């Protein structure tokens, strides 16, 4: 996590064959607060990348099994005495660039049970319905 | 055990002046933990950091 | 103290500075290439 | 708001006078205009500096009145210089010729000799070991040790203080000559013993530290 | 931001980020300034506040600055940052001057000082070298190691583009054309800035120019009278090489070089000899660099390897990397602030200026 | 309250045998630091490099100084001369002068030196401090052990609280000129020919061990034998400064015959691979009993020296000049004498004091210690009453310069 | 704690499709008895100020960083 | 290729604005007209100032204009920055 400053296209022209240009990277720059790392991605990151509508100047959220990106807002440093949004100028996070974060929490089984007896999912009509 | 100056020697070998003394040190702006630091002020009234090498300053940043 | 950050911030200048002029070359090489490979595309567009 | 840390579970801290080592990296400097100065335009912009002079100034406890120059603000022209604050004198004794008549020479010492050995004491702050150099050992003989002086330099001193208080005793000046003398004859048999004495002495004390526990 | 190139006889200024510079006017003053003052020189005397690198009259530089900012770039000093260049061995006093008239008298939010040679290895993209600046006024060679200037082996030769014209102007007197006014002064520094050229042999040079007819060239002059030139076109910039032609008990700019590369530590000479680098407009004749190969490889042991760094562009070098430097975001942080000339003095300069 | 350093637009001059320090103070290093030998035509005299390297007829080289005190103040005026024309480049009466001494000088030295700055140049102010004093200045040090190995001398100097104890002086011959003198004996027995880069026009490479090829100026004037010898000298410096290294450990020839070669080229082009008589060469500045030709086994090596120093100072301050060992002077900058040095001395020392030597080895360091604390010691505010003023010279007359700097 | 803002309108300017998120950008001022300002858009609340109404001359008032 | 990688450059900070009134940084955005400020004083005294401009000739219109927070610690240039 931390600021995006790159969203730099690698490029090897060609996929081995009848071409126009190729990317085979994406490079991602982060910084938040201790430092700053670039990152060469997957290529195949760029389609949930826009889907996530990120620019230069946001902060972003990225789990390594999935490479799934999430937006977090962006940054405080284009804040602080502009103010009006919804999304919340979020502010520059603190700690490393990397992190790993080991999350305990407590339940009973009825929880479980009552959690998986019903139909959360928004999605769908019944639900509001409930 | 053999005496030393105020400087240069921690208790282990002499005396230990603190204001010769460098320590762990953080920034209100986000450049993290600068290693071990004094506080020296130098000519001009202006404020310095002094700093010091250590072997893990490689593990005092990202602590 | 000041002489040690004297020579340190010097070295440091001209360490930007060479990898400023550095930069600026492979921009071009890397532009005027991509031009020719451009070349390359729209000239065989019309023969496919 | 600020911290520094002096933590308990890493438990290390280094001294030195000027820098630690040659790989140490340099100091940090403070600075306004490290965000670029378009972010700091209006503040800057918004002020104007203070005018500096470079300018005469006295007393830095001179007693010629000879003016130097410096870089001080305009506004701090007559101001007198800070550091004559620093100058503090040591307390020596003085006294007459009628006063050394019971400062009575004891038969080995002059009134030459307490006068030279007094000036050099005022101009040196009472560092004997700078005075034994600079004591002037032909004109006035080999006087040395450094003790010898020290014992005549405080006991003038505790006889002049004696006369001059209505009433008064005086513990610390009591100066034991031959005390020093004995303890910079045992350190001097100490430096000069040759390496297998030193080597005798850890044996022993390592047998005894052995023996003991 | 603003760099400002005062030199000892053009005043170059410009933008940084700009790869050369918008404004270049002589550094004299009459009230009048630049192409102005030596224009009118009938109505008012002429003056150089700097002599041979050093400012010597602070009133006149004032009007100089004066004019660089509010005639020349017309811009408001209060709202731009302004990079000076000093001459090496300048006296530390004359920086003190430089940043009290920068933030009293024209009230610029932030400045800085810097060395020219510095300036002319950032604009040759080096590290490490010597440097080789030939002005107006004054020459100097200052060896640079990791971008850091070592003072105790700067060599400062008193000779420059003055005294080539005025020894061009003797020896064309002593082939019998008269020129001795101040009129005719730019005639022959036209003369020697576009015939004049380093000879790689003088002496087979000369026996060809005595021999033969085929080294001479024609001149033009703006009455429409018309010269020849013959031998003076490697005669003058040969008093580079050999002072001695001027009436100077002093080495030459080539042994200049040597002697200041021998007066820094041994392991840093080879990199010396490998980054020589030529500045200012004095050394912008043809043929320069190459009799400096052949003199300072005469002079250095066969072992080292010689390259002489002769750009096309070097008579502006100090001001290119004035501009190199005042763009980076590296040296953002370097400025000199308003509140710190306010806190600290003139004496900020030495702490922050090097 | 008060405020920290204070400047005082003074100048700051240290002048050696080897090279004139000058410059201004407040700043870390020497402005410019140019020859102490001149040129004299008879008088005419030319200063620094660029006049002094130039061949001129009946031109005598000579030095001012001798045995680290003024003999020539003639010369010595000239080169103050040339310091404020040429490289200063300001009015003299504007800028108080800190001037180095050695610590041997006499006072008759000091009262000239005194009436030549204050009656002819008229500085308004003077102050002269003692070489080891600013050297243990410039390292942070009041107290410490000063070992100066310059050109002419090797002299351990101790210091206590910002005073020389002139007492425990020692002074040795063996130095960087003794060094030039044993290279000259070298090439001697090597049969090389030393010729001054001042007499080539042109050169061509060659083999190693093979003659040079090289063809000489026709346009020479005739030169003294003073001004030749101190080219040569100059060529020696640099083969000094380039090829010898002290050997870490006692010399044993095999030992050192078994090391890597250094190669180095005459301004000639004579050319040779140097091997262990590169280390044999300043083993004599540690054991000079085995030097060939000297005058006797009773001169003492470095490490000696600075042992019979402290030695001869109160017991109570040997542990405070054990501890701080300070190096200075450029002949030792020659590879690997720092460490012979420190092994030596704890070899010597006795093990129930801490030995210390100052991290210093650089050549600015090295060679321009004493400058860099004149420039500090009047960089200080406190020290701005110390200065002898030309109201108190005109009063006292030139006697008070012994009162006021010790 | 309350860390709203209040005041009267003035006057709207909002720019008309420019493609992205200028097609929405505009400004807009407030006033109070003794004070008015001008204030730019997040280009979201635009369509919230088009349901209400939004009249010159009448009384909002918004909750900041929501 | 760049509709889907346009790229970004953006100003990594603003200037910081200070209210020519009594300093503090500023508060609510300019007026309608002209330049921001910190408090309702701050704005009373923008306003009676313009009035001394609108002219476009004349005095001065901010040196020491209606008393713009004087005390000097460091001294001010006048509420003119417009």
């Amino acid at each position: 996590e931390g600021e995006v400053t790159e969203l730099t296209p690698c490029e090897t022209e060609n996929p081995m064959g009848g071409y126009g240009k190729t990317i085979s990277h994406v490079i991602i720059g982060l910084k938040t607060a201790k430092g700053t790392k670039q990152l060469k991605l997957d290529p195949s990151i760029f389609e949930s990348l826009q889907k996530e509508r990120v620019e230069a100047g946001d902060v972003i959220y990225i789990e390594a099994n999935s490479g799934a990106v999430k937006r977090q807002g962006r940054c405080d440093t284009y804040a602080t005495e502009f103010d009006l949004e919804a999304e919340e100028y979020v502010p520059l996070p603190k700690g490393d660039v990397h992190k790993k974060k080991e999350i305990i929490q407590d339940v009973t089984l009825h929880d479980l049970d009552v959690a998986n007896a019903r139909p959360q999912g928004g999605q769908d009509i019944l639900s509001m319905m409930g | 055990q053999t005496g030393n100056w105020p400087w240069t020697s921690p208790k282990d070998g002499g005396l230990g002046d603190v204001r010769y003394r460098y320590c762990l040190t953080t920034l209100t702006v986000p450049q993290r933990c600068i290693g071990f630091a004094r506080r020296r002020v130098g000519r001009g009234g202006r404020v310095l950091l002094d700093r010091a090498h250590s072997d893990y300053d490689s593990v005092f940043h990202h602590l | 103290q000041e002489r040690r950050w004297k020579v340190a911030a010097a070295k440091k200048l001209v360490r930007t500075v060479v990898r400023h002029h550095e930069e600026k070359q492979l921009r071009e090489e890397r532009g005027k290439k991509e031009e020719q490979s451009r070349l390359r595309r729209i000239a065989a567009s019309t023969a496919r | 708001t600020l911290t520094f840390k002096r933590p308990e579970g890493m438990h290390r801290e280094v001294y030195a006078l000027l820098y630690s080592d040659k790989k140490d990296a340099p100091p940090l400097l403070p600075s306004d205009t490290g965000q670029g100065y378009r972010t700091v335009k209006a503040k800057l912009g918004s002020k104007k500096v203070r005018p500096w002079k470079w300018m005469p100034f006295t007393n830095p406890a001179r007693k010629d009145g000879a003016m130097f120059f410096h870089w001080r603000r305009a506004a701090e022209e007559g101001k007198d210089y800070p550091f004559a604050r620093f100058n503090k004198t040591v307390q020596v004794p003085v006294y007459s010729e009628q006063e050394y008549q019971l400062y009575l020479h004891d038969d080995a010492w002059t009134k030459a000799e307490t006068d030279h050995l007094f000036d050099l004491s005022r101009r040196f702050d009472l560092r004997f070991v700078v005075i034994h150099d600079r004591y002037d050992h032909q004109q006035f003989k080999k006087r040395s040790v450094e003790d010898l002086k020290e014992r005549y330099y405080h006991i003038c001193a505790k006889l002049a203080n004696v006369r001059a208080v209505p009433g008064t005793d005086l513990k610390i000046p009591v100066f034991d000559a031959g005390h020093e003398r004995r303890r910079k004859e045992q350190l001097e048999r100490l430096y000069n013993r040759t390496p297998e004495q030193v080597a005798e002495e850890e044996y022993l004390l390592q047998e005894l530290r052995k023996i003991e526990a | 931001a603003l760099v400002v190139d005062n030199g000892s006889g053009m005043c170059k200024a410009g933008f940084a980020g700009d790869d050369a510079p918008r404004a270049v006017f002589p550094s004299i003053v009459g009230s009048y300034v630049g192409d102005e003052a030596q224009s009118k020189r009938g109505i008012l005397t002429l003056k150089y506040p700097i002599e041979h690198g050093i400012v010597t009259n602070w009133d006149d530089m004032e009007k100089i600055w004066h004019h660089t900012f509010y005639n020349e770039l017309r811009v408001a000093p209060e709202e731009h940052p302004v990079l000076l260049t000093e001459a090496p061995l300048n006296p530390k006093a004359n920086r003190e001057k430089m940043t009290q008239i920068m933030f009293e008298t024209f009230n610029t939010p932030a400045m800085y000082v810097a060395i020219q040679a510095v300036l002319s290895l950032y604009a040759s993209g080096r590290t490490t070298g010597i440097v080789m600046d030939s002005g107006d006024g004054v020459t100097h060679t200052v060896p640079i190691y990791e971008g850091y200037a070592l003072p105790h082996a700067i060599l400062r030769l008193d000779l420059a583009g003055r005294d080539l014209t005025d020894y061009l102007m003797k020896i064309l007197t002593e082939r019998g054309y008269s020129f001795t006014t101040t009129a005719e002064r730019e005639i022959v520094r036209d003369i020697k800035e576009k015939l004049c050229y380093v000879a790689l042999d003088f002496e087979q040079e000369m026996a060809t120019a005595a021999s033969s007819s085929s080294l001479e060239k024609s001149y033009e002059l703006p009455d429409g009278q018309v010269i020849t030139i013959g031998n003076e076109r490697f005669r003058c910039p040969e008093a580079l090489f050999q002072p001695s032609f001027l009436g100077m008990e002093s080495c030459g700019i080539h042994e200049t070089t040597f002697n200041s590369i021998m007066k820094c530590d041994v392991d840093i000479r080879k990199d010396l000899y490998a980054n020589t680098v030529l500045s200012g407009g004095t050394t912008m004749y043809p043929g320069i660099a190459d009799r400096m190969q052949k003199e300072i490889t005469a002079l250095a042991p066969s072992t080292m390897k010689i390259k002489i760094i002769a750009p096309p562009e070097r008579k502006y070098s100090v001001w290119i990397g004035g501009s190199i430097l005042a763009s980076l975001s590296t040296f953002q942080q370097m400025w000199i602030s308003k509140q710190e000339y306010d806190e600290s003095g003139p004496s900020i300069v030495h702490r922050k200026c090097f | 309250g008060v405020y920290g350093g204070d400047e005082v637009g003074a100048l700051v001059f240290d002048i050696g045998s080897y090279t004139v320090r000058a410059g201004y103070a407040g700043e870390d290093c020497p402005k410019v630091d140019f020859p102490t030998a001149i040129g004299m035509v008879v008088p005419t005299y030319y200063i620094d490099t660029n006049a002094l390297r130039v061949p001129r007829e009946n031109m005598e080289a000579i030095s001012p100084l001798k045995n680290g005190m003024v003999e020539d103040w003639d010369s010595f005026q000239a080169i103050l001369d040339h310091t404020y024309k040429m490289h200063v480049k300001s009015e003299a009466s504007l800028h108080p002068v800190l001037m180095s001494e050695a610590p041997w000088n006499t006072r008759a030295k000091r009262e000239k030196l005194t009436e030549l700055m204050f009656e002819h140049y008229n500085i308004p102010a003077f102050f002269l401090c003692k070489t080891a004093v600013l050297t243990a200045f410039a390292n942070g040090r009041s107290t410490g052990l000063i070992l100066d190995s310059g050109a002419t001398h090797t002299t351990a100097i101790p210091v206590h609280d910002g005073y020389v104890l002139q007492q425990g002086i020692v002074k040795s011959p063996l130095a960087g000129d003794f060094i030039t003198m044993q290279c000259r004996e070298l090439f001697q027995e090597m049969n090389i020919e030393l010729v001054p880069p001042y007499m080539i026009a042109s050169k061509e490479a060659v083999r190693e061990g093979s003659p040079a090829n090289w063809k000489r100026k026709e346009k020479l004037p005739q030169v003294t034998r003073s001004w030749h010898n101190y080219m040569c000298n100059c060529v020696i410096q640099d083969f000094q400064a380039s090829v010898l290294q002290v050997s870490d450990s006692t010399y044993d020839e095999q030992v050192a015959a078994q090391m890597p070669t250094v190669h180095y080229e005459f301004p000639n082009g004579y050319n040779c691979d140097f091997g262990a008589e590169r280390l044999k060469i300043p083993e004599g500045l540690f054991d000079p009993s085995n030097v060939k030709g000297l005058s006797g086994n009773t001169m003492l090596g470095v490490s000696h020296v600075v042992t019979t120093s402290v030695g001869m100072c109160d017991i109570d301050i040997r542990p405070g000049l054990y501890g701080s060992v300070i190096v200075a002077g450029g002949n030792t900058l020659i590879q690997s004498f720092t460490d012979r040095l420190n092994r030596e001395l704890s070899q010597k020392t006795p093990p129930s004091m801490r030995l210390k030597l100052i991290a210093n080895n650089t050549t600015v360091e090295r060679r321009f210690s004493s400058w860099i604390g004149g420039s500090i010691l009047a960089s200080l505010g406190t020290f701005q009453q110390m200065w002898i003023s030309k109201q108190e010279y005109e009063e006292g007359g030139k006697q008070c310069v012994e009162r006021k700097c010790p | 704690e309350t860390e709203i803002i209040e005041g009267e309108v003035v006057e709207i300017q909002i720019d008309r499709p420019a493609t992205g998120t200028g097609s929405k950008v505009g400004k807009l001022t407030l006033k109070t008895t003794e004070m008015e300002t001008i204030y730019d858009l997040g280009t979201k609340m635009i369509e919230s100020l088009t349901k209400d109404k939004v009249q010159a001359g009448d009384v909002i008032t918004i909750d900041k960083a929501t | 290729f760049e509709e889907w990688f346009p790229q970004g450059r953006p100003p990594k900070v603003p200037v910081r604005e200070v209210c020519p009134v009594t300093h503090r940084p500023a508060l609510y955005r300019d007026p309608v007209t002209d330049i921001p400020y910190a408090t309702a004083r701050a704005f009373k005294i923008i306003r009676e100032a313009y009035k001394k401009y609108i002219t476009a000739h004349g005095l001065p219109p901010t040196a020491s204009a209606l008393g713009p927070g004087p005390p000097p610690p460091e001294p001010l240039p006048g509420s003119g920055p417009r």
